[PDB]
């Protein structure tokens, strides 16, 4: 997607850390669909 | 300042360390103006309530007096103790930093030239 | 999604309703069966004057006691805690002091209404 | 009122500072203001009278305002660092925004049009617990936190307090609107320095108080409220009118007395760190404040005013109010300028 | 004092029993041998997992394995 | 400013066990007795260890004990293990009080073929002394090295030099 | 932006002599509408237009003392060329003051503002020649 | 099913506005309950059920009250709702506009950081733990008598001391 | 989170903007005061929902607590308000400045 | 605090819920957990003026767990790269973003 892109890394952090930060909703399917992104969010709260 | 201090008990008044500074006198001229507060100070409430004064409440201004002088000599080690640290930490400091305070030494008056303002 | 389509087709069904009661009749509107009822003769005055409630304290001891409730209301979770003497006891705390807020209240005459 | 309702009440107006203090949670502060807020309005609405209701009314809508503030404040605090204590490297928003907040609590200007109106409408006492006992808890919460503020909107609110508080008691007939703008005057010495050194806070905290407490009891002594009022004293308490001078005197910072040592030392601690002008402002001001107390002990001691016939009456009957502490708060007070070192 | 409990058993029976209800919820937790065993029961479900820990060598009060003779045995909330 | 090192999509391919919720319920307190020192050290490594990425070998062992567990219990005892976990998912919150004397028939059929005995009730809920040739994490967290604190004033104090040097008050 | 009014100080005095004068301008002109808040908030009028009128007096004056302050400031400094002198400040003040016994019908009031505000415009050219700094961060 | 949150909030927005405007304390409160039920449901979208249900039970308690005091003191002969003053109208249009236009601003003024159109529905729930059970809020709260037993003794004390002081500011 | 966030601040702030700005009533003042307690309860309840920190939970209810004893005594000076002078109107309390 | 009477009675009325990484009920960890213990830790025995620029390094860390702004500027950018491609007929997504994969369990 980023090789048009000047600079840019594509794995980076935003971290000074090494260790191990448990991804979020967002970074994990944010480039996904939004259905699966609605049922991340307002599946069990919006239940069966 | 002084109450991140290291070694700070909290709502401690005369720590163990205090008992190392030299106390008053008990002659000391605060604590005798302390009792001259209270003496005072006795005097003004029999004032205030119509009685005679020097001659009506001689256990009250006793009371006065010694509650004065029985403080008095309480917050004044403390307080000498205060300064103690003050100056213990502020010797301590300048031992630590040195190079902030570098080992100055001057000159004499035959080396330095100050100006001469004639009045005339 | 549920909930929501549940309440949106209640709604539906009593607006509906309402334009059914307004657009269906026969009207003939006229001043003498809009103004209001006020048992055959006209009103003295407004309805929009100030009406004297006479129970204003227990009004807000029920603003209070709400609040109560709503400290009380934790107890299904709470009571499933490991210690259950600490709960135990700020529970009974919590309503003996209730109670006798209330017996107050009572005593003094709040519960009374101003005559 | 009955003994058990007077035992809450007062019992929480002492909690609510204690709160304020014990808890390093600013919720818990937060409690512990809205005590004092709520404790204090069956003593301010006892008498029930318009005037009362009035003072009441405006207290609350008042500190209400300010208590939400302070709130978000920490609100904010709490989503920006997930922690209920105000750290360093929050937002300058969050803490000028808590500082005008406690402002109004306090009765800084250009927040302070609501003190002297409600110390006008309540009695002698519950102005004294108003003027001293509040002051403290808001004062805890700057105490707390001095290196985060403000150097700059401090001082501005300082020198408005000051100048504002000169020119509002220079006119008062009324004894417990000057009082409050004294208050007023006071708690700028204060919060100018608070940056600085906040032992000095609590220095001229203490002396006001022990001011003022004095004053309220000598106005109780008579329900005096205006200056014709203490000045018909030389007939009825004339062993007064020493300590009344000597108080006043204090208030105005004069050197003999230990009411110029709080400006001394602030100026002082000021002039260390190039604060230059503004404390020669303030200090230049408080001659303004100096000048009403002048004419009000002018009024009741130095040219002994008219009185009336039915003040022969006050001769014959006996009086039991002095308490014991107002000499000792007096003459710790007016006396006590040689023991600055011990008190700093 | 008993004639003025008899009275008021008749006239205003309600605040009687109020009164006892809350002396009775308060006294018998002290009298029960049963009240232990509920801090136990809220302390032995297990909500959460339980983290094994690295053996030492030097840890023969606690099992290798679930079903061993070590460990908090259960068997009173069985057969209670 | 650094990257993120993940695994490769063939580090993360299994022989997975496609199978559902309610027969892995029915048979999770064998499965607790057995395959328990595999579960156990993948626990330890996910725990003891905080990244994902240091335990895949552990979760595919896990995986694979489960696949032998699964096919030992195919061998023998399936279709009681079948009727079990069918009456099973019919409940709602998949509760076992309903389904009790299917409970029976797969417990004496396991006990029977490979003498499987279940657990009692709270020994799967116990800490269990794993053991494993791994070496214990070096600083987990990766905590940088801490600031020295600063330093303390060492000595027995003495008064004030010349007393308090207010303006002028000699002692 | 503080850039537009810390500009001031970016050329001496006796140099561009409008773009001082209209940032004094803005300057009193900012000044003037907060008075102008403060007395319409507190002793309202009464009307709006009354109201409006008080707010475009004050502003406009306010606006008038701030123009004739930066403006003789910079003409004292271009003629007798001295920008290192308090005296052009206070001849400034003076016209200030000037202006607000011109705008407010009273002489007493002219020599009154004369006289503060050249005293205080000497001591701010004196501040910021010497280094003074109102409102200092804590140092000790 | 993404700007659930935005559309909650902004109509809390309008209700506090609304509110603000000061109509009279009849529409004022049912503009408090519009607005009671909207953060109840904005806190269910955040996954929070009790606290929200809590606002809402508490809030109509007190309109409750606000009615029955508004009908005997706060009552004019022409309550002054929304539309009665053009002014009121305008001012609450204008805020109206002014959301909209202040939006679609910090939409520009800043790639994301304050608002985010684009990015939107994508940053809600932030780390669930997809595994799980006695997580929901209840618990927390019911902490308040085991790990926090200040706040109950403090709101206890609250309400019981308030009693007296309505008793007395009302003798 | 942000947006929702922000839009609960701008809700806080127009309560307290109106509170600010009087009208011939009081009780609408005191309603703005309660809005400002549901913005912040929302602001709170919101955060600790986020970080999922169950602990400060127990914040919002005592936010409640108090801002309802708040809201009981300004109702009971507003009764007060009343007896004295009928009209609940806050141009009636200018007898202080005298 | 200004009164401490806590400390100088041993108990914690307030002061063990005053961050995320204190003690929840039942041992449910607060997100940024790790970051705040490690502020925590490195702001400890120093005070202030220390702390605030010889831990910043975590401080950031911290404030990028919880806040979660870089992140959002990331998926941003890339989204908005992504829209460029898909509207000059560059980009086409995978199945596993359009909603047709084969889930792994
Ligand atoms: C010769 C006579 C001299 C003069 C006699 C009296 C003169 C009368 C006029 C005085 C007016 C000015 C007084 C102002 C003043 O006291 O200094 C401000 C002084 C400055 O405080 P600080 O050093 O900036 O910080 C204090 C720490 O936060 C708090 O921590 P800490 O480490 O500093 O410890 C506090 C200390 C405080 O105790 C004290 O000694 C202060 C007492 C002063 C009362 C006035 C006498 O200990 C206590 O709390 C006592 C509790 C004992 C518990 C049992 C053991 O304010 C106080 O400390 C008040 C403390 C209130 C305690 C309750
Ligand atoms: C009388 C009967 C009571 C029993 C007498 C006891 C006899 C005895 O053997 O012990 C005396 C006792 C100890 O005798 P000592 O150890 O052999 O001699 C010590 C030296 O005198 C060393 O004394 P010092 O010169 O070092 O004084 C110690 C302390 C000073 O401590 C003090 O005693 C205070 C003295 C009052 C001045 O601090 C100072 O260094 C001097 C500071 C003076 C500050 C004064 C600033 C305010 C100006 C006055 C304002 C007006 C008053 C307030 C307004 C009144 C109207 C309402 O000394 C005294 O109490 C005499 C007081 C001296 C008055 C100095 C006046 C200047
Ligand atoms: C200085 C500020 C003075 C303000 C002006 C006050 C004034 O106008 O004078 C009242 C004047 C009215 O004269 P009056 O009606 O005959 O006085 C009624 C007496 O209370 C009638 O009282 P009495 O005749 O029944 O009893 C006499 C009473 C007379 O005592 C007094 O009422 C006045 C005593 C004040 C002494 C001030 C000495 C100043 C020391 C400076 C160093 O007691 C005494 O014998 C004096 C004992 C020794 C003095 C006791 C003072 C202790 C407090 C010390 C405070 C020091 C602050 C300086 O006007
Ligand atoms: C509502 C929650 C708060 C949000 C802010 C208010 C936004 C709506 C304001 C509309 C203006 C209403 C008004 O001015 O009063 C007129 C009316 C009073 O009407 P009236 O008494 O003057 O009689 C009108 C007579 N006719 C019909 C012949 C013209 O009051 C209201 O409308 C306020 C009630 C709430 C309105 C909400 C409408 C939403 C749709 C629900 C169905
Ligand atoms: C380095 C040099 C500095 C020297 C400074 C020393 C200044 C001393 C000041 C003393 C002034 C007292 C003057 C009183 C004389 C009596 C006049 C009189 O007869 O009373 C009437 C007077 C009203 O007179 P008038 O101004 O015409 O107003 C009415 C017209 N509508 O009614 C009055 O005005 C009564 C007097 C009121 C005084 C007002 C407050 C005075 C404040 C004094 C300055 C304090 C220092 C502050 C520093 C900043
Ligand atoms: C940011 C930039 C800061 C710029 C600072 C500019 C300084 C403004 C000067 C203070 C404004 C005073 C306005 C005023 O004149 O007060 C008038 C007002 C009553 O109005 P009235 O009597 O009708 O007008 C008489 C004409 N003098 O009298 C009053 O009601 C008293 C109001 C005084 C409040 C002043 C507080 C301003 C300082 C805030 C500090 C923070
Ligand atoms: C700030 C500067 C205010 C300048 C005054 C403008 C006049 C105004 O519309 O607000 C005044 C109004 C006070 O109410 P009132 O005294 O009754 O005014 C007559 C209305 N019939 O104020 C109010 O009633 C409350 C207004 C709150 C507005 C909130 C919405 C802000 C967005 C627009």
């Amino acid at each position: 997607i980023m090789k048009d892109v000047p600079n840019w890394k594509v794995g980076e952090s935003v971290f000074h850390t090494t260790r191990w930060v448990p991804p979020l909703i967002g970074e994990m399917y944010g480039l996904r669909t939004k259905e699966e992104m609605s049922n991340a969010n307002f599946g069990f709260t919006w239940y069966t | 300042m002084m109450n991140g201090r290291p070694g700070h008990e909290p709502l401690k008044f005369l720590p163990d360390e205090a008992r190392s500074l030299p106390p008053p006198k008990l002659n000391d001229p605060r604590l005798v103006y302390m009792g001259l507060l209270g003496y005072c100070t006795g005097l003004m409430d029999n004032m205030l309530r119509m009685r005679p004064v020097m001659r009506a409440g001689l256990h009250r201004q006793l009371l006065f007096v010694t509650s004065f002088v029985f403080a008095g000599y309480f917050y004044l080690k403390r307080q000498n103790y205060l300064y103690a640290v003050k100056d213990h930490d502020m010797f301590g400091y300048i031992k630590l930093h040195p190079e902030d305070f570098p080992e100055k030494e001057k000159k004499t008056y035959a080396e330095i030239l100050e100006p001469f303002h004639p009045v005339r | 999604m549920n909930l929501y389509t549940v309440i949106f087709i209640n709604i539906l069904l009593s607006l509906t309703l309402i334009l059914v009661a307004f657009w269906l009749p026969q009207m003939n509107l006229y001043s003498e069966k809009a103004n209001p009822y006020e048992c055959g003769f006209d009103p003295t005055s407004s309805a929009r004057l100030p009406f004297s409630m006479k129970f204003f304290l227990v009004a807000i001891t029920f603003l209070l006691f709400d609040l109560e409730i709503a400290l009380l209301l934790p107890l299904p979770w709470a009571i499933q805690t490991i210690k259950t003497s600490t709960m135990m006891i700020m529970a009974f705390i919590l309503v003996t002091i209730l109670s006798l807020g209330l017996a107050y209240e009572w005593t003094q005459k709040g519960l009374e209404w101003t005559e | 009122m009955n003994p058990i309702t007077l035992a809450i009440i007062y019992f929480t107006i002492f909690l609510g500072p204690v709160i304020t203090m014990s808890s390093t949670n600013l919720m818990l502060m937060w409690v512990g203001l809205e005590f004092s807020l709520l404790a204090i309005i069956p003593m301010l609405i006892n008498k029930k009278n318009p005037r009362s209701t009035e003072a009441a009314t405006k207290y609350f809508v008042t500190q209400a305002t300010a208590s939400m503030i302070i709130l978000l404040a920490i609100v904010l605090n709490y989503k920006q660092l997930g922690t209920w204590m105000f750290q360093q490297q929050t937002n300058g928003l969050i803490l000028n925004m808590t500082l005008m907040a406690l402002s109004m609590k306090l009765g800084l200007a250009p927040f302070h049009f609501w003190l002297p109106e409600v110390t006008q409408g309540i009695p002698l006492h519950m102005g004294l617990i108003l003027l001293t006992w509040q002051k403290i808890a808001p004062l805890s919460i700057l105490i707390q936190i001095y290196p985060l503020l403000n150097s700059t909107i401090i001082l501005m609110l300082a020198i408005t307090s000051i100048f504002m508080g000169a020119w509002g008691g220079l006119n008062q007939t009324q004894m417990r609107k000057i009082m409050a703008y004294s208050s007023i005057a006071h708690m700028g010495w204060m919060l100018a320095i608070l940056p600085y050194n906040p032992s000095l806070t609590l220095l001229n905290l203490m002396i006001y108080i022990i001011l003022t407490a004095p004053m309220f009891m000598a106005l109780m002594l008579n329900n005096s409220m205006t200056i014709n009022s203490i000045s018909l004293l030389w007939n009825k308490t004339p062993a007064m009118l020493t300590m009344i001078s000597l108080m006043l005197l204090s208030l105005g910072g004069l050197p003999p007395l230990t009411g110029f040592l709080p400006k001394w030392i602030i100026i002082t601690e000021l002039m260390k760190n190039n604060c230059l002008i503004m404390a020669t402002l303030m200090a230049m001001m408080a001659l303004l404040n100096l000048f009403f107390y002048t004419r009000l002990i002018y009024s009741t001691s130095l040219t002994m005013f008219p009185t009336n016939n039915n003040s022969k009456m006050m001769t014959h009957q006996t009086k039991t109010k002095p308490n014991l502490m107002f000499s000792t708060l007096a003459i710790m007070s007016t006396m006590t300028l040689p023991l600055a070192p011990q008190l700093i | 004092i008993s004639a003025f409990l008899k009275n008021a058993w008749a006239k205003e029976p309600v605040l009687v029993v109020s009164f006892s209800v809350w002396g009775l919820a308060i006294i018998m937790p002290m009298i029960s041998p049963y009240t232990k065993y509920a801090s136990m029961i809220n302390k032995a479900t297990p909500y959460n997992y339980p983290v094994p820990v690295r053996d030492d060598g030097n840890m023969p009060d606690v099992p290798s394995h679930p079903q061993d003779p070590l460990g908090p045995s259960l068997d009173w909330l069985k057969n209670l | 400013p650094g990257i993120v090192e993940l695994p490769t999509l063939e580090e993360l391919k299994v022989e997975e066990v496609k199978v559902s919720s309610a027969v892995l319920k029915a048979a999770a307190h064998h499965y607790g007795a057995q395959c328990d020192k595999t579960n156990k050290e993948f626990m330890l490594c996910r725990w003891e260890e905080k990244d994902p990425r240091r335990c895949l070998k552990e979760g595919k062992l896990v995986n694979g004990c489960a696949l032998n567990f699964f096919r030992q219990i195919k061998s023998h005892c399936a279709e009681p293990f079948t009727e079990y976990w069918t009456c099973l998912d019919y409940s709602n919150m998949q509760l076992f009080r309903h389904c009790r004397q299917q409970q029976a028939k797969f417990d004496q059929c396991v006990l029977d073929k490979l003498g499987w005995v279940r657990p009692d009730l709270g020994q799967l809920s116990k800490v269990t002394k794993v053991k494993t040739d791994r070496p214990l994490p070096e600083n987990p967290y990766h905590s940088r090295a801490r600031p020295e604190p600063n330093p303390v004033i060492e000595g027995d104090l003495k008064p004030a030099k010349h007393g308090t040097r207010f303006f002028f008050w000699t002692v | 932006v503080k850039r537009f009014f810390e500009s001031y100080h970016e050329v001496p005095d006796g140099t561009q002599c409008h773009r001082k004068t209209y940032i004094t301008t803005a300057l009193g002109g900012i000044c003037g509408i907060i008075g102008s808040a403060y007395s319409v908030s507190l002793n309202p009028a009464d009307s709006t237009l009354e109201a409006v009128a008080r707010v475009g007096r004050y502003t406009f004056t306010a606006a008038a003392i701030g123009a004739m302050f930066g403006l003789t400031t910079c003409v004292s400094a271009q003629v007798r060329e001295k920008p290192d002198d308090p005296l052009n400040y206070f001849i400034g003040g003076c016209a200030g003051g000037l202006t607000l016994g011109a705008r407010t019908h009273s002489y007493g009031t002219a020599a009154m503002g004369c006289v503060y505000m050249g005293t205080a415009a000497a001591l701010f050219k004196i501040g910021k020649l010497e280094g003074w700094e109102l409102f200092p961060t804590p140092k000790v | 099913m993404n700007n659930y949150i935005f559309v909650l909030s902004s109509l809390f927005l309008v209700g506090c506005l609304g509110l603000a405007l000061k109509p009279s304390p009849i529409y004022g409160g049912l503009g408090l309950i519009v607005s009671g039920f909207v953060g109840c449901l904005m806190v269910l979208g955040f996954g929070g059920s009790f606290l929200g249900l809590m606002v809402f039970l508490i809030y109509l308690g007190g309109m409750l009250v606000v009615f029955g005091y508004t009908t005997a003191m706060a009552t004019e002969e022409y309550p002054e709702t929304w539309g009665s003053n053009w002014l009121i109208l305008g001012f609450l249009v204008l805020g109206v506009i002014m959301e909209v236009f202040l939006i679609c601003v910090l939409n520009y003024y800043d790639e994301v950081g304050v608002i985010n159109l684009d990015g939107l529905g994508d940053w809600l729930m932030y780390e669930v733990d997809d595994v799980g059970v006695m997580l929901e809020g209840g618990i927390g709260v019911a902490a308040m008598y085991s790990c926090a037993t200040w706040m109950m003794v403090v709101a206890g004390w609250s309400l019981f001391a308030g009693i007296f002081i309505i008793i007395e500011i009302t003798r | 989170m942000p947006s929702t966030f922000f839009n609960l601040t701008m809700a806080f702030s127009l309560s307290l903007l109106g509170t600010l700005m009087f009208r011939s009533h009081l009780m609408s003042t005191l309603l703005c005061l309660e809005g400002m307690v549901l913005s912040l309860f929302i602001m709170t309840s919101v955060t600790s929902l986020n970080s999922n920190s169950m602990s400060s939970m127990p914040i919002p209810i005592t936010i409640l607590v108090f801002a309802a004893c708040e809201a009981a005594v300004g109702l009971a000076l507003l009764v007060k308000v009343s007896n004295t002078y009928g009209t609940d109107y806050v141009q009636n309390l200018n007898l202080l400045q005298c | 605090p200004f009164l401490d009477i806590q400390k100088k009675l041993g108990i914690s009325l307030d002061r063990h819920f005053m961050f995320l990484s204190a003690e929840q009920p039942y041992k449910n960890a607060a997100r940024c957990h790790a970051f705040e213990k490690e502020w925590i830790e490195c702001a400890h025995g120093i005070g202030g003026t220390r702390a605030k620029k010889e831990c910043k390094i975590e401080f950031d860390d911290f404030e990028e767990c919880l806040l979660r702004y870089k992140t959002m500027r990331r998926m941003h950018d890339i989204k908005k790269q992504r829209e460029k491609l898909m509207k000059e007929g560059k980009y086409t997504p995978p199945p596993h973003h359009s909603g047709r994969e084969e889930p792994r369990p």
